[PDB]
């Protein structure tokens, strides 16, 4: 369905996919530096998920700035959840999430 | 009179322009700022429809990025740092609610973003209209991105208010968020205190909205987390259909997550939240009872401020009283204890 | 992150140290904790002749972790 | 090889435990420590009521350091 | 009728054999080991001519590598498990004495390798000649080799004894070898009252040939380093010019080194190394008064087991008689403090 | 006058030469693990030295095992290093001196 690119302080720390069954967060082999979420420890590296990991929901915006949004952009309101890779480059904190 | 930054009483010099040096340096660092927006509010904020109703007064509110290019104030799309809120078009004054709230928890010595109040420029000689204006907590003196997490996603819960079943329930507490936060940041007496006493402000002041999203973590020193600092602490004291609506935005002890149970002030005379509650609260967190005494004692104390506070700030004076009959009502009731 | 500790007295001043950075008092912890002011401050001091359970009881209220090794 | 001590009571059964699997005997360690064999049953089994010194003193007769992390 | 592994009685089951079944186990790790070897002596120990003269005796010493093959020793020319010591020539017994001397220690409790005496195949009707056979301790349970290293190497001191000046004088003692180990090894009661105990030892038995490249460090339990065993404990009474010629192999105290000043016990009347001195050796490696008072009375209560040990042993008595006169004569002074 | 290799454990940590002023040690640059003696740390990794360094000179023989090779071959000691080649493989502990 969709592939995406997470990541930290600039450097790429994982990717982000997405197909039939649901979604699968990833660690880069060969990162070993901070852990973007404490609900997605370095450790573990692979993630599955039927619906989107609730760090991942979480860093979509809500109320006023998802409503301006999408008054303009008409993404599928819950079967595309990815409305973060419009919004990656103003997130909160340090991390982004960019297309392939 | 007073500060639109600061709430303290400005001098001769400082009364006609509003602003004290002492505060506009504490928003910007510099004491040349110019806290008069050079933009208008229709410029930036499209007047968006009302989209259904009775969620949180926050989900009305609009949110522009700013960045300080001098002394002036500028709107960005891209990462800035301060965020500007405007009063909702169904909510006027609330930007002076969140300002004088945020002074408040300022002023009793939680960890509070610098914030204020500008104004906006005008249309035709109308009144001015004052927004809320506070320095982002993911920066640093540098301005290089600090990294941060909401506790919803933290806890991996897909609701902030933890309606994380059809039952509509809450299935997520204050006494369950604090046992989650001590196991992943540094357990110090001092954090348990800042802790507890933002729970206990939450209630006494009317901030039934400290939802999962209202708490985040910062990570400044390497791996260690630490709770970031107060931020969205509004009064809905003034907002009678939402004041009602909960005494706090999640339950306060674990007992009581999904309706299994109630808390003991709610089996009591009284039908609502009392200092037993808030007892059994800290008690949890493994405050001793001879600090927990203590730590009452000082809220009783700073009664002062906040009275002082409030009546000081730029709210209207119906909003005012509608606060400080909130906060005196549950501070009586911290008394019921033991 | 590990600090070994030579003496007794390095422990004191240490933790005292990390007291004083978190901005504890030494009221806040005779309430918490129930070892009086006069013992904490002989504590931070040398703790050599004070109970080992008020040394470890001081060291969980500042965040302190205590590990042995070889 | 770092373990972190959870309670007094598990310290003391650690030094126990390794002073038994160095073939020491308590008399020894009275001799060389100069902490009675009373004192020295007490801390082996819950040392909270032990002054802190003894128990550091006991630590590093028996080739034991003690760290701390936060 | 004593065991020539354990030096203990042989039990009328054991007592034609020569060798216990307990001693047997103890050394081969299976009952069923044959502890007459296959070869003469002549057969794999050539003797070389001349040798020295100014020579210690452990430099005459031969050394075959010896492996364990179905319970049967067979001598190899590289890495074996097994290390076998026979007499040198000039000194008939020599093998009789380190087992004497190494069972006593193992008997005291220190850690020693297991040990015993193996006996050659005849040649033509002899009296059976009995060599010292020792298990090499840089080897563990499966054969693999563990790391070492001697004393000499780690302290970087370029002779076995410190002549490393412009004179003749040492510029090592036990005391600064002391202090060196405990800046390497676990820092632990229990080692240091054993190393103590080596050097006193030492001392009561006549080793006056114990220098750096007799002590040894093993690489076991990760990076932390651990004592070695002991090894190459033989005592010198039996042989008077070796024995005269030094109390031990290094001065005792640091204040020695280079001729600088002498032990206390060398003012004394005595003129040699007393108690005092050995209790000022214990001082500096931080054992307290107290326990050094009951380290002595041990000392004092294991000269039965010495007596014993060396009277049961395999020996020449005049040999034997020579070891318990220098152990009596020096257990005496151990106490003038 | 050679270049000799050290094995410790049975794999190559560096190796011994000799060259007209002294001798050189030296821990190949890809090793982190343990060291051959306490007197060569592996964080200094070079190890030049007038004559014999300490450790290597006392992993040679001294007895009547000495006094063997002395007979037989005796080079009078005019080779440092290459008197520990003649037992490379008859080394205490887990050391091997090997050439090339």
């Amino acid at each position: 369905h969709r592939r995406v690119k997470v990541l930290l302080y600039g450097q790429v720390v994982g990717e982000l996919s997405q197909n039939d069954s649901g979604f699968l967060f990833q660690y880069a082999h060969d990162y070993h530096g901070p852990a973007i979420s404490i609900s997605l420890p370095v450790a573990q590296r692979q993630f599955p998920s039927e619906t989107l990991h609730p760090y991942f929901a979480s860093l979509a915006p809500e109320g006023w700035l998802r409503q301006r949004y999408s008054q303009i952009q008409h993404r599928d309101e819950n079967d595309l959840l990815g409305m973060l890779i419009d919004n990656g480059k103003n997130l909160l904190g340090a991390i982004q999430i960019l297309p392939w | 009179a007073n500060c639109r930054i600061l709430l303290t009483p400005l001098n001769e010099r400082d009364e006609q322009r509003g602003y004290s040096t002492q505060g506009l340096k504490r928003l910007s660092g510099t004491a040349k700022l110019n806290p008069r927006l050079g933009f208008t509010r229709t410029q930036f904020v499209q007047e968006l429809p009302r989209q259904q109703k009775g969620m949180s007064i926050s989900g009305y509110q609009p949110k522009l990025q700013l960045v300080l290019d001098e002394g002036e104030f500028r709107v960005v799309d891209h990462q800035g740092n301060f965020i500007l809120k405007p009063s909702p078009a169904d909510f006027p004054g609330l930007a002076e609610n969140e300002h004088a709230t945020m002074t408040l928890m300022s002023r009793l010595g939680f960890d509070v973003p610098v914030h204020g109040l500008l104004s906006f420029a005008p249309q035709s000689e109308e009144e001015l209209e004052y927004a809320f204006v506070i320095r982002r907590y993911d920066r640093d003196n540098k301005g290089l991105p600090v990294h941060q997490e909401q506790l919803d996603g933290a806890m991996q819960i897909t609701d902030k208010y933890g309606k994380t079943g059809n039952d509509n329930e809450q299935y997520v507490s204050y006494e369950t968020l604090a046992r989650f936060l001590v196991a992943h940041v540094n357990d110090n007496i001092a954090f348990k205190i800042d802790l507890f006493r933002r729970i206990v402000y939450a209630w006494l002041l009317g901030n039934n909205d400290m939802h999962l999203r209202n708490f985040g973590l910062v990570y400044s020193d390497g791996l260690t987390p630490a709770l970031a600092p107060v931020y969205q602490f509004v009064s809905v004291a003034p907002y009678p259909e939402y004041f009602y609506s909960n005494y706090l935005a999640l339950p306060l002890l674990t007992r009581e997550e999904g309706g299994r149970e109630l808390a003991p002030g709610f089996h009591s005379d009284y039908g609502e939240y009392i200092g037993q509650d808030f007892l059994l609260l800290g008690e949890s967190m493994g405050l001793a009872p001879r600090l927990l005494e203590k730590l009452f004692q000082d809220i009783r104390k700073e009664n002062a401020i906040v009275m002082e506070t409030y009546e000081q700030s730029f709210m209207t004076q119906d909003h005012i009283q509608a606060v400080l009959q909130c906060y005196r009502h549950r501070l009586g009731l911290l008394h019921h204890h033991h | 992150p590990l600090l070994t500790i030579e003496t007794p007295r390095h422990l004191g001043e240490q933790l005292n140290a990390r007291r004083k950075e978190l901005g504890i008092d030494l009221y806040t912890l005779e309430l918490q904790t129930g070892i009086s002011t006069s013992t904490l401050k002989r504590l931070f001091k040398d703790p050599e002749q004070v109970k080992f359970g008020s040394v470890f009881a001081v060291a969980n209220v500042l965040g302190v972790k205590l590990c042995i090794g070889e």
